């Protein structure tokens, strides 16, 4: 979408010591992680060799939003991800409390005691609530 | 206690033929799932049950709901109830157009025939009256009348087919007149004839229990998850589940956007009319209209058929979204609303709201950097610190399972007061667009009320005082530490 395009370069400027939109590989990962992603080194490698077989190090738009390109395919799949948020969190308060955790646990089959189900919730939860917020859930399911 | 009608009252008003709503009682049992219908044209339903066919997606003309063409798909969509309106009309016409040339020979027209019981059938609804006998050209006719304005009918003796023809004076909405003709109506082939078709049983939705979704996981590549040793991959495995088997729609070739259960579902139901004698074919020819995100409709009235097979219509929006959170959303059923629902759908433009409980929370939660960056790909529609940015992503850190709440709560109430705060300098200096102020102002309204909600799960400003800004490194997560005790 213009959006989608929007966005990327839209991160691509707000650190480019270069000011023509050509960073390099040092920052490539800093840019993907900031924006949502958590490419590891074999990746930001394999790639930065393949499309980027230029010899320089130098990653500009036409690059970087090409590259983009690609994986932003499958991992799309947050729509169903943001969906399934709102399946746990039967009290539509906008948190996934351990009491909900059970609930759609045991209905799928897996019965589990009061100690696993809070041991779950904790897992997930990053800021210690004790419960788990959209923003966390998709940590949990993405990272 | 919400004023929904029931039983015989609510399935008069939902436009199905009482033998398939019954019919349907069965399935909603069986499975145990929700069905929720959209409106159906009342005067399409006697057409259904003396089996007439029913239309699919690649007809998207409307249908009439009066005048002697009430309840089939009029060729000329003034006819249709989009009367009078030119813009629907237009679009009306051009849907006709491209269905009857894209689909050449599934699609056709041929002329509408009126026979001796619907014409009854017209009269005791009040739609239409046999008038007075007329001959043209040598040709018996009597008129058939109508509270209408613009157009005149009259029906042939011989054959009887329905003509109309504009009325003295009269314009048509794109601006016509002209003589007697024939009322053409959408048709479809079977086998080598042409067939005309009524409007069909559309889902609004379908709510499956989630006990009736594990069906639909192999009981194999589940047990591969149930046994995770690693909790944070198991989940992450459930829902992945849940997603693949339960949420999960694709696009179909001709039942549009939908679900593999969906499919099944949309079998179960045709069959179950089939069985009380249908001989049409199918009546609910695509999936529901949770996924209909390019042109939503919002109907005021949708019929349910519950998992006790007892039937309910909604009066208004408002009453069908208290329902389904009521008896759906909230009490272990599988759904999903569509997409578009609180946006500007791109197809028609339409503006539906409904009650997400993601954005109730919103205000207290902090976002993530892709929603802050996100949220400047947007908001640089109406027209350097990625220190911001990072601390977000900081925030949201998985690493934080390794430690304890305590530990946790501390640590990011930290990072916290750390994004409030280059966001504050940031305002400190040129306000760069008058509305990007907001978008700040925004934030550190939200990073407080994170911050001080971490803070009360233990013991703001009034520590905003005692802290480091001045040099940049672990020195100033220093004092912080012994502050909050
Ligand atoms: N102009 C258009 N372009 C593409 N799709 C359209 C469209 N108008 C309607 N649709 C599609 O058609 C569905 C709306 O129901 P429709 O198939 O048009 C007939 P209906 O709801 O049975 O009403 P009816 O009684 O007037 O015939 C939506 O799911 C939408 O995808
Ligand atoms: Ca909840
Ligand atoms: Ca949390
Ligand atoms: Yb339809």
């Amino acid at each position: 979408t213009e959006e989608q395009i929007a966005e990327f370069k839209e991160a691509f400027s707000l650190f480019d010591k270069d000011g023509d939109g050509t960073i390099t590989t040092k920052e490539l990962g800093t840019v993907m992680r900031s924006l949502g992603q958590n490419p590891t080194e074999a990746e930001l490698q394999d790639m930065i060799n393949e499309v980027d077989a230029d010899g320089n190090g130098t990653i500009d738009f036409p690059e970087f939003l090409t590259m983009m390109a690609r994986k932003m395919k499958d991992t799309d799949s947050e729509e169903e991800i943001r969906e399934a948020f709102r399946v746990f969190d039967k009290d539509g308060n906008g948190y996934i409390s351990a009491a909900e955790l059970r609930h759609v646990m045991t209905n799928l089959g897996e019965k589990l005691t009061d100690e696993e189900v809070d041991e779950m919730i904790r897992e997930a939860d990053i800021d210690g609530d004790g419960q788990v917020n959209y923003e966390e859930f998709v940590q949990m399911m993405t990272a | 206690r919400i004023d929904v009608l029931k039983g015989e009252k609510a399935l008069k008003a939902s436009g199905l033929v009482p033998e398939h709503a019954d019919a349907f009682k069965k399935i909603a049992r069986e499975l145990n799932t929700y069905i929720l219908f959209r409106p159906v044209n009342k005067l399409a339903t006697n057409l259904i049950k003396s089996g007439v066919a029913t239309k699919g997606l690649n007809v998207h003309g409307k249908s009439s709901d009066w005048g002697p063409v009430a309840g089939y798909i009029p060729f000329d969509q003034d006819l249709s109830k989009k009367h009078g309106q030119q813009l629907a009309v237009e679009k009306g016409n051009l849907e006709n157009k491209k269905s009857i040339t894209e689909h050449e020979g599934e699609i056709g027209k041929i002329p509408l025939k009126l026979d001796h019981l619907r014409i009854e059938e017209l009269k005791e609804n009040g739609i239409i009256l046999k008038g007075k006998k007329e001959i043209d050209n040598g040709k018996k006719y009597y008129l058939l009348e109508s509270n209408n304005q613009v157009y005149e009918f009259r029906i042939s003796d011989e054959n009887n087919e329905v003509q109309y023809k504009t009325k003295e004076g009269k314009i048509t909405v794109l601006g016509e007149k002209f003589n007697w003709r024939n009322i053409e109506v959408m048709a479809k082939n079977v086998e080598g004839v042409l067939k005309p078709l009524t409007a069909d049983y559309d889902l609004f939705a379908l709510a499956p229990s989630l006990t009736e979704i594990k069906k639909q996981i192999p009981q194999k590549e589940w047990d591969k998850v149930v046994n995770t040793p690693n909790s944070l991959e198991k989940q992450k495995g459930v829902t992945n589940l849940l997603i693949k088997y339960g949420i999960e729609r694709k696009p179909d070739s001709t039942k549009g956007t939908l679900s593999n259960w969906q499919k099944q579902m949309l079998d179960r139901l045709n069959e179950a009319v089939k069985y009380t004698g249908y001989t049409g074919g199918d009546v609910v020819n695509h999936g529901t209209e949770q996924d209909n995100e390019e042109f939503p409709e919002k109907d005021n009235e949708i019929f349910i058929i519950n998992p006790e097979g007892e039937f309910i219509l909604t009066k208004n929006w408002e009453m069908t979204g208290r329902f389904i959170e009521k008896n759906i959303t909230g009490k272990d059923y599988l759904y999903y609303f569509n997409r578009s629902y609180n946006k500007i759908a791109p197809g028609n433009k339409a503006y539906i709201e409904w009650t997400d409980p993601i954005t109730k929370a919103k205000i207290n939660t902090i976002p993530t950097s892709a929603e802050f960056i996100k949220n400047l790909s947007s908001i640089r529609r109406s027209s350097s610190v990625k220190k911001i940015a990072g601390y977000l992503s900081d925030y949201y850190n998985s690493a934080n399972h390794i430690f304890s709440q305590e530990k946790k709560r501390k640590i990011s109430i930290f990072r916290g007061i750390q994004a409030y705060n280059e966001i504050e300098n940031v305002l400190k200096s040129k306000q760069i667009a008058p509305e990007y102020k907001n978008y700040f102002q925004y934030l550190k309204e939200r990073i407080t009320n994170q911050v001080q909600l971490l803070l009360t799960h233990q013991k703001f400003k009034l520590l905003y005082k005692q802290l480091n800004f001045t040099e940049n490194e672990t020195d100033n997560f220093e004092v912080f530490q012994k502050i909050i005790d």
